[PDB]
């Protein structure tokens, strides 16, 4: 049977400069539209009607301050389809209401699905194991938990991260002030995975580069390697003795070493995602009850935990009126928490 | 919203005469205020003495009144304490003390008017932000 | 074979289970001193007047702390950058009140860790290796210098050095944001690219090598038994790995030279963390992140807020609340 | 194309300047052309500064780093550091810029026209890195040049107009230095001071007599050592301790430059004598003390007894004791009580700040000086918005002390990395394994197992 | 190789540059004019510097209803005189 | 010898064509005054 399906399959899987595949039918339009929407919005589109913010090059923002901002809080969790009941097919209104945000987030989510399908598809054609796709589950878990689950637990898309450099910084600081997110052990595990992954990346790269066999005569050692050679290009034995004597322990199994390099950052990102799922419901690690009971009764008891909550309290009171304009917070000067003099 | 002649119309003196600045005057006042004054007066406050600001309501109750062009131009020639009782040229920049405040040496009478006009117009634009300090940033 | 040569040959011997070496002669006592003091202080030290205002902060477990809130508390703001060894105090009780232990721990630790870096160079020389592993370690080492020594020097006090604790670290980060807007500094941004990229390329390299392991085992056994320590032949097919990843992106975005691939794995996080360490070290002299507060103005002159101004609101809340009793004058100039 | 590709030389293009290691003639050209770049920048940057300079603004409000260096040497300034004559700044710039063409000329000639190697052309200018005698002779010549350079500063100070003295009675002025400190206990006592707070090692030098006398000692020492190294060759203990190669010698200098960059970073951050605050702006400690002074003065004028005002913590609101008893400014600036400055010392008594002087002797010029420094604290953003990180746009300011300290920390750090890179490589190349491990001779395979 | 013409071949060919010395500046100028004619403002609904606020108001025209949001924005746009 | 219009050709231009148009738009913005 060589019908139209099989002929299409032939054309999709041609060895070309940019491989396409069946996954490409999902991947390429969604990736292109998510990226083009971000570029279109950061260049031309305002956040005046949803946030009270300028957010485009057209308005005078720079690369750090442009964003595609979330919709107004009054949209709730609306899909904000261009043809939906809010914009009613009006492209200019759609832009003013935050439609580009759900546009980017939703095409981005399906683009990510398409990229992971691409990893499966190419792996199956070339004959390799699909561990690259498996590792890519971690960025997907992060994207889905932060950009979809988190706002879906909150009141509206408004509290999702906006797509911009400084907008994401605001998101970090909001999470400190409101959620005490540095205190969360699921974030801590994520920090461990990311920093441990960066550590492993540096240390493996340097160890290989400093246990190389002399396989050529030049002072540039890069040339003395051939992709099809059968020999290891560096000494696992010498590397093992170095770290055993420097650090006490060392890798001795090169397969374990490289699975571990997959394992550490992937696991950390997955742990951080779980904690953000909790924050969707405000299920925070905000306090230590034992600390609060002592400190309430004993005005001489002070720790770095209690010092940090006062910082959180400042963040909330000083940023909330501008950051949540739909709430109409009016905080007179006399209610604002402040230390002496400042 | 636009910088209109209404915005640029400020009291010239205490008797109720007004004067209408040009946009070029206002913008020149801003540049010269930044040059000579904003190190202590950024945003209409006073970093070395926060009890006294450049809000028009505060300038109105100074002695003599400073909420108009002539009062402000006089202040930059011969500044006084808030109650008028003492002359503070020795510690506040002025034409009288241009020898010890060298940035005042190249200000002309026309510059003093432009600086004065900036001080009187900015609160009409910024509202509470002018002289309000960090609470309004 | 005199006694000095014997001692020199033992010190530099490549047969010791842990290499000592000449750097190790400084490393071992200083690290032991710092470790012993840290453990004792973390468990049992009494509260410390970190900001010099007779307002002691409790850092140890026996005084009401858990693992997350506990710290060794930086030394008193009244001491500033003065040297405060035990023998400068009238008693141990004075030394403990003023945060003496913090100074003892970080000075011994920074010495010990600098010698740890020399020791990495030294052993590579004894084994006939190339010498640059210690250059990679200079990135985390420089970062330690930045938060324990350089930042206190520029601000004039070890009381603004990073605390030795988990929540103390968070306190340091939050106040740093308030006072320097580090999120808007391109060196911290390069640092984030360093560690986000390092974690990405770590998972990348690990998954690609794992994806192209040559079948040497049955399904009931760990594939790790397919590699034998010391074997001459490579354990995965880099051509198949390059063939997969080249098709994932495009052919010329993929490495087929393992040496330059591994050089890239070394360089990217190390260079990024150098920039992060330099960010902390230059904000120690108050060259702060980008300030776009009120940068966008309308035709009349109304301020139009951007996300930078929202960040500023959060920074203000951090600023006005930190060290709530320590400021008598309106500007927090250090 | 001698040694001008990777095949002939062994070095790829991105390490291309390593192809010069044994080509002394082209290497000479590279060094001379590069010195031309240094001299070019010095001349051009000065002219740019002068073109952009308004004499009525303080230097530190104008982004100047070179004119402050010239003014400190006593050219162009008078009492209080006021600019009286900008022509010296013009001369310094022009002469450096013109000289860079001479150096650029000789650099380009030796690099691409002259003999590639100098050993065949001249045994005086030729050298072998391994010739310990020749290398110490070249070193000796340059020590003599450096020693002469240090004596030129002494000559400027003692015979050609003097130096700007921020501490001069009457507000600061150019002063001829007639009795430089020569007592070696003073000069070398600076070298044995602790580098911690209240001591400050050599960064604490606080008077021009010590500065000038130190350069007399440094000049002699450099000239003597330069003669010593012309006439001698390294001793046996020295021969066994070092690696004798071009890359090794480079690495030692990289270590030395890194150390000097870190010292300069602190010098400009803390010292207000050879970096006068009139030209560079107040130090960080200085501006913080000046705020306390400003509000002590304001509040005392309103009728506060500042000696007895208890602050919210129980410590004095304005005044307190240091850990050794001295009367000092309160608030967070308690950390900066080691600061010394001409505008503050008249209030100092044997016990520290003197309450009678505070009540009676504060002069208007001190109030002016403290308010000026408080409002030019070395704080500012990367885009040069002056002030704390939370300040709004308005003031275009970053202190020269911040520009100079940050730039030289960054440079000193990377030069430390360069030292480690080249020292580790010089060691490996001398021993013969800088290209990797010999498979048939892998040292670990001949060692006993660890367990 | 995958059969397409090498990029280095293409971008050093005179024919490539004959074509793209026109198509590149033409696109650039079209982008410039999209802004300079003011058309970008009207396509996307972005305020000009003089249309963030009415002359005396200081309140944001914030959208506060889901299904009348379109009418709210149009009402805010009327109130700019 | 080689084709002109390939998949790679389309992918190059779907990216390159809007980029240039946007660079011109953003260049124009640098001359807008309030
Ligand atoms: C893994 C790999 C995945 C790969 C990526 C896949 C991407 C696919 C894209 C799917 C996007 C789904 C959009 C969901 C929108 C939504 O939910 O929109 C929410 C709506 C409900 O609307 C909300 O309802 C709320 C409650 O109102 C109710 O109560 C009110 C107050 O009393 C009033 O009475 C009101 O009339 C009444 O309706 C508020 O009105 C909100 O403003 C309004 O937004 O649900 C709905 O559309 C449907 C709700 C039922 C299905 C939910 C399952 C899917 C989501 C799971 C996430 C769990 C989140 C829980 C937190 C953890
Ligand atoms: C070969 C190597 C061998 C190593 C030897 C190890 C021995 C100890 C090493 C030094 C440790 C220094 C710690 C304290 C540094 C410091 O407080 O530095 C400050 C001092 C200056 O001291 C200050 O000096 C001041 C002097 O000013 C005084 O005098 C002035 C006169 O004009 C003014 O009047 C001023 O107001 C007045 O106070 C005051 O005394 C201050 O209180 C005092 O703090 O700097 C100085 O001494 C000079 C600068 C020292 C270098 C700074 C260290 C930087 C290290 C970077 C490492 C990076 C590594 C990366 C790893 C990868
Ligand atoms: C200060 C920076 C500096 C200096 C002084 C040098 C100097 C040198 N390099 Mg190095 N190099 C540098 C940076 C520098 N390089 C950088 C950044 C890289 C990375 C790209 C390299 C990579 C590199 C490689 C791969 C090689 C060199 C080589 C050389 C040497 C011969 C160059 C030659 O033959 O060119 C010939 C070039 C020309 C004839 C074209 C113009 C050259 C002139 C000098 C331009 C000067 C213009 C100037 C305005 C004129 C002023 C005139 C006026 C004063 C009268 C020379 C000593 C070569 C070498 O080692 O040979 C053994 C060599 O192979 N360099
Ligand atoms: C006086 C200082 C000095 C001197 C004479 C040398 C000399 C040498 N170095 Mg060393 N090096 C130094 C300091 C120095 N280095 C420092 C401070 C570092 C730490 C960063 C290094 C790190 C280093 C490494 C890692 C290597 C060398 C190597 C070499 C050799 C080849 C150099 C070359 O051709 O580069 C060619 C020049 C380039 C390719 C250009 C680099 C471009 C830089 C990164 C731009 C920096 C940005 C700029 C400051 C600002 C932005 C500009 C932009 C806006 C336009 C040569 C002997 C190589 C070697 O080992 O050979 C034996 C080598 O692999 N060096
Ligand atoms: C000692 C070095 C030094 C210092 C402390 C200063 C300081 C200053 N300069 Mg000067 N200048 C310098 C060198 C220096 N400059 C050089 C080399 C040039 C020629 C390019 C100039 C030409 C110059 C001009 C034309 C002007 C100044 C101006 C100024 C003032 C404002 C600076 C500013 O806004 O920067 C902005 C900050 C940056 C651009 C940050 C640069 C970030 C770099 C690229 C990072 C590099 C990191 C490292 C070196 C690379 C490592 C790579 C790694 C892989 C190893 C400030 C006083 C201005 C002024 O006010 O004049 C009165 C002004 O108009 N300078
Ligand atoms: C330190 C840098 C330096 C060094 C070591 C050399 C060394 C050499 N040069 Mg080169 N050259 C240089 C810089 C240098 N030159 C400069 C700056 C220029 C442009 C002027 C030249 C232009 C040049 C040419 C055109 C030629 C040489 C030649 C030579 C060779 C023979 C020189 C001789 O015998 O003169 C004998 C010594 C003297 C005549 C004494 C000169 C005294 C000077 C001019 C007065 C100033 C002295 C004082 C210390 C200067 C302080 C400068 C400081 C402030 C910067 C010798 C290898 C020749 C060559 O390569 O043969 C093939 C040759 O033809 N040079
Ligand atoms: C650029 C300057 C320079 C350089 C590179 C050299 C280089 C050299 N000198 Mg020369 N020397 C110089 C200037 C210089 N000298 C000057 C100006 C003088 C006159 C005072 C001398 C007088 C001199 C004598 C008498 C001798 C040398 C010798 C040597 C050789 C051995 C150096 C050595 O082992 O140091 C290593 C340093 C030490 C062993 C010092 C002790 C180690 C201490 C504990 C380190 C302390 C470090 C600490 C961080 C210090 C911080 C600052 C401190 C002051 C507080 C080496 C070739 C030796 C030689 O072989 O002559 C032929 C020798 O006998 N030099
Ligand atoms: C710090 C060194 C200052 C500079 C520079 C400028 N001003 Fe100032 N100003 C300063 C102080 C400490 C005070 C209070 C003086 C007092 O004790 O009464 C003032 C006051 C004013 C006022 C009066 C405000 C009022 O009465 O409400 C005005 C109008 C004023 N200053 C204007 C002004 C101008 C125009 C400046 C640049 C030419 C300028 N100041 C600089 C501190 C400092
Ligand atoms: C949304 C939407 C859509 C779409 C659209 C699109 C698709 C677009 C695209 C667009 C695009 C596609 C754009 C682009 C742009 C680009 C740009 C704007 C760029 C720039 C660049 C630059 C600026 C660069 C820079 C740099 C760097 C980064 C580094 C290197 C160096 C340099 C500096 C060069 C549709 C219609 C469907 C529908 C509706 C909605
Ligand atoms: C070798 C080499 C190199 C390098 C080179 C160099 C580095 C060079 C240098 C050069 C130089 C270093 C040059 C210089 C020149 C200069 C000049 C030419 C000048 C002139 C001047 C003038 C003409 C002046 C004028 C004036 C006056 C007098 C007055 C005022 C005004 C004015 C300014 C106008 C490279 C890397 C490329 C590569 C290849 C090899
Ligand atoms: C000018 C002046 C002055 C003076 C000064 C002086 C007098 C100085 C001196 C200085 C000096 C006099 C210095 C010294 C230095 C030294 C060093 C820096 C050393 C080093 C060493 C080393 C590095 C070694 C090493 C080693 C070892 C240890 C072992 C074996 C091997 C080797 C060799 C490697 C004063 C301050 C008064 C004032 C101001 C001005
Ligand atoms: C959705 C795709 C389902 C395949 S459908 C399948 O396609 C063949 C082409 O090979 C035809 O010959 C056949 O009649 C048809 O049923
Ligand atoms: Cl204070």
């Amino acid at each position: 049977e060589r019908g139209w399906f099989d002929i299409l399959d032939d054309w999709l899987k041609r060895d070309r400069f940019v491989f396409v595949g069946w996954s490409g039918i999902l991947l390429f339009p969604c990736a292109y539209l998510a990226l083009g929407g971000w570029l279109t919005g950061t260049t031309f589109v305002t956040s005046w009607y949803t946030h009270g913010l300028a957010s485009s090059y057209l308005e005078g923002c720079n690369f750090l301050t442009v964003a595609v901002s979330t919709p107004a809080n009054s949209m709730g969790h609306s899909l904000l389809l261009l043809w939906g009941p809010e914009a009613q097919g009006d492209f200019t209104r759609w832009c003013q209401l935050g439609g580009l945000w759900t546009f980017i987030a939703l095409h981005g989510a399906f683009g990510l699905i398409g990229f992971m399908l691409r990893q499966f598809e190419i792996a199956r054609l070339v004959g390799v194991r699909p561990y690259n796709a498996i590792a890519f589950s971690a960025p997907i878990a992060v994207f889905v938990s932060v950009f979809l689950i988190y706002p879906l637990g909150q009141s509206s898309w408004f509290f999702a991260p906006s797509f911009g450099v400084a907008a994401i910084f605001r998101f970090l600081l909001f999470f400190q002030g409101f959620h005490n997110w540095t205190l969360n052990p699921f974030h801590m595990m994520g920090v461990a995975g990311v920093l441990g992954g960066a550590l492993l990346c540096a240390i493996h790269g340097a160890t290989v580069e400093n246990t190389l066999f002399q396989d050529g005569e030049g002072a540039s050692t890069f040339r003395a390697f051939n992709p099809t050679q059968a020999e290891e290009t560096y000494s696992m034995v010498t590397a093992n003795r170095f770290w055993s004597q420097i650090f006490g322990i060392a890798f001795s199994n090169k397969r374990w070493l490289h699975f571990f390099m997959l394992f550490v950052p992937v696991t950390g990102l997955w742990m951080s995602a779980i904690g953000v799922v909790g924050l969707a419901l405000n299920l925070r690690s905000y306090d230590f009850i034992s600390q609060e009971i002592r400190a309430a009764e004993d005005p001489e008891f002070e720790t770095f935990y209690t010092k940090n909550l006062l910082l959180n309290e400042g963040i909330r009171a000083w940023m909330a009126p501008q950051d949540q304009p739909h709430e109409n917070f009016v905080f007179p000067e006399e209610v604002l928490p402040r230390g002496n003099a400042l | 919203a636009e910088l209109t002649p209404e915005v640029l119309t400020v009291p010239l003196n205490s008797e109720g005469k007004t004067i209408t600045l040009t946009e070029k005057q206002y913008l020149e006042g801003k540049r010269l205020f930044q040059y000579a004054c904003a190190s202590c007066h950024v945003g209409g406050i006073t970093k070395t003495n926060p009890s006294l600001d450049l809000r028009t309501e505060t300038l109105a109750l100074a002695t003599p009144p400073r909420d108009n062009i002539e009062g402000l131009v006089d202040y930059m020639k011969n500044p006084t304490t808030y109650d008028g009782e003492q002359e503070i040229a020795e510690v506040h920049p002025s034409l009288r003390s241009a020898d010890i405040f060298p940035k005042m040496r190249n200000l002309t009478e026309k510059d003093l008017v432009a600086i004065a006009g900036h001080i009187l117009v900015e609160p009409k634009i910024l509202g509470d932000k002018w002289g309000g300090g960090k609470v309004y940033y | 074979a005199n006694l000095w040569e014997r001692f020199c040959n033992w010190v530099t011997s490549t047969d010791n289970r842990l290499y000592v070496g000449w750097f190790g002669v400084i490393m071992i006592p200083t690290l032991l001193a710092a470790t012993i003091c840290f453990v004792i202080a973390f468990i049992a030290a009494p509260p410390v007047d970190i900001d010099g205002i007779r307002e002691p902060v409790s850092g140890s477990l026996l005084y009401g702390n858990n693992i997350i809130t506990g710290a060794v508390v930086p030394s008193s703001n009244a001491i500033g950058l003065h040297f405060y060894p035990i023998w400068e105090a009238a008693s141990l009780d004075e030394w403990l009140y003023n945060g003496g232990p913090y100074q003892l721990i970080i000075f011994h630790f920074l010495l010990g860790a600098s010698c740890y870096m020399g020791r990495q160079w030294e052993l590579s020389y004894r084994l006939g290796m190339r010498p640059w592993i210690c250059v990679a370690y200079s990135a985390p080492l420089a970062s330690a210098f930045a938060v324990f020594l350089i930042y206190p020097i520029g601000q004039g006090s070890f009381s603004d050095g990073m605390p030795l604790g988990i929540s103390g670290t968070f306190n340091f980060m939050i106040v740093f944001q308030a006072e320097h807007n580090i999120l808007m500094h391109p060196f911290h941004q390069l640092g984030v690219a360093g560690v986000f990229g390092g974690a990405l390329f770590c998972a990348m390299h690990g998954s690609l090598v794992t994806s192209s392991l040559i079948r040497e085992t049955t399904e009931t056994e760990s594939a790790n038994y397919g590699y034998k320590f010391g074997q001459e032949e490579e354990t995965y097919n880099i051509v198949a790995a390059h063939g997969y990843f080249g098709r994932l992106i495009f052919q010329y975005a993929s490495f087929n030279n393992s040496r330059s691939l591994h050089f890239f794995l070394a360089a990217w996080p190390v260079v990024g963390v150098w920039f992060a360490a330099l960010g902390i070290s230059t904000m120690a002299f108050n060259l702060n992140g980008f300030n776009f507060n009120h940068s966008v103005i309308d035709a009349k002159g109304n301020v139009i807020n951007t996300w930078a101004d929202i960040i500023n609101r959060a920074n203000l809340g951090m600023e006005v609340m930190h060290e709530r009793n320590a400021h008598n004058f309106p500007l927090d100039l250090a | 194309a001698t040694n001008r590709d990777q095949e002939s030389s062994g070095f790829a293009w991105w390490a291309g300047n390593a192809r010069l290691i044994n080509l002394s003639g082209k290497l000479l050209g590279a060094h001379v052309a590069h010195a031309g770049l240094i001299v070019f920048w010095a001349g051009a940057m000065t002219l740019f500064e002068l073109a952009h300079f308004i004499p009525e603004k303080p230097m530190y409000e104008q982004g100047l780093i070179l004119i402050p260096h010239i003014a400190t040497l006593g050219w162009g300034v008078g009492p209080g550091g006021e600019v009286v004559d900008t022509f010296p700044f013009f001369v310094v710039g022009v002469v450096h810029l013109i000289s860079s063409a001479v150096l650029g000329f000789g650099g380009v000639y030796h690099a691409i026209r002259g003999p590639e190697t100098l050993e065949e052309y001249s045994s005086f200018f030729g050298y072998d890195w391994k010739d310990k005698n020749k290398m110490t002779t070249i070193l000796g010549f340059h020590l003599i040049v450096l020693g002469i350079g240090a004596l030129l500063l002494v000559a400027k100070a003692m015979f050609f107009g003097g130096l700007y003295d921020t501490w001069a009675p009457g507000g600061g002025d150019v002063r001829v230095i007639t009795n430089p400190t020569l007592d070696p206990r003073v000069i070398f006592g600076y070298l044995l001071k602790s580098p911690f707070g209240g001591e400050g090692w050599i960064v604490s030098v606080n008077n021009l007599e010590d500065v000038v006398g130190g350069h007399i000692w440094i000049g002699l020492i450099c000239i003597a050592g330069g003669i010593w190294h012309i006439l001698t060759t390294p001793f046996g203990w020295a021969r066994r301790a070092f690696i004798w190669s071009g890359e090794a010698y480079l690495s030692y200098s990289l270590g030395a430059l890194s150390m000097m960059g870190f010292i300069a970073t602190c010098f400009v951050w803390f010292n207000n004598t050879v970096y006068p605050s009139e030209f560079y702006g107040p130090t960080g400690p200085e501006a913080s003390q000046a705020q306390a002074m400003t509000f002590l003065i304001r509040d005392q004028k309103l009728g506060a007894n500042v000696g007895s005002a208890q602050g919210p913590t129980g410590l004095g609101k304005y005044l307190m004791r240091s850990p050794t008893g001295e009367i000092i400014f309160g608030g967070e600036t308690m950390r900066f009580w080691d600061f010394r400055g001409p505008w503050l010392e008249p209030l100092r008594g044997p016990n520290g700040l003197d309450l009678n002087k505070i009540k009676n002797d504060i002069q208007p010029w001190q109030e002016r000086r403290a308010a000026e420094y408080m409002t030019h604290a070395p704080l500012g953003s990367l885009n040069s918005v002056g002030g704390v990180a939370t300040e709004i746009n308005s003031v275009n300011f970053v202190s020269p002390r911040s520009w100079l300290a940050t730039s030289h920390f960054v440079l000193a750090f990377f030069f430390l990395v360069g030292h480690l890179w080249h020292a580790g490589r010089a060691r490996a190349a001398a021993a013969g394994f800088e290209k990797g491990i010999d498979r048939e001779s892998e040292p670990v395979l001949s060692m006993p197992s660890l367990d | 190789t995958t059969g397409e013409r090498p990029f280095s071949d293409i971008i050093t060919s005179v024919r490539y540059w004959v074509i793209h010395s026109i198509t590149i500046p033409a696109l650039f100028i079209a982008g410039w004019l999209f802004v300079s004619t003011g058309l970008a403002y009207d396509v996307f609904g972005t305020p000009r510097p003089d249309s963030y606020y009415a002359q005396e108001q200081r309140s944001i025209p914030l959208v506060t209803d889901r299904f009348e949001a379109k009418q709210q924005v149009e009402t805010f746009l009327e109130q700019l005189k | 010898s080689y084709p002109i219009f390939t998949v790679r050709w389309v992918a190059v231009h779907t990216l390159a064509v809007p980029t240039i148009f946007f660079l011109g738009a953003i260049a124009a913005m640098q001359f807008i005054q309030r």
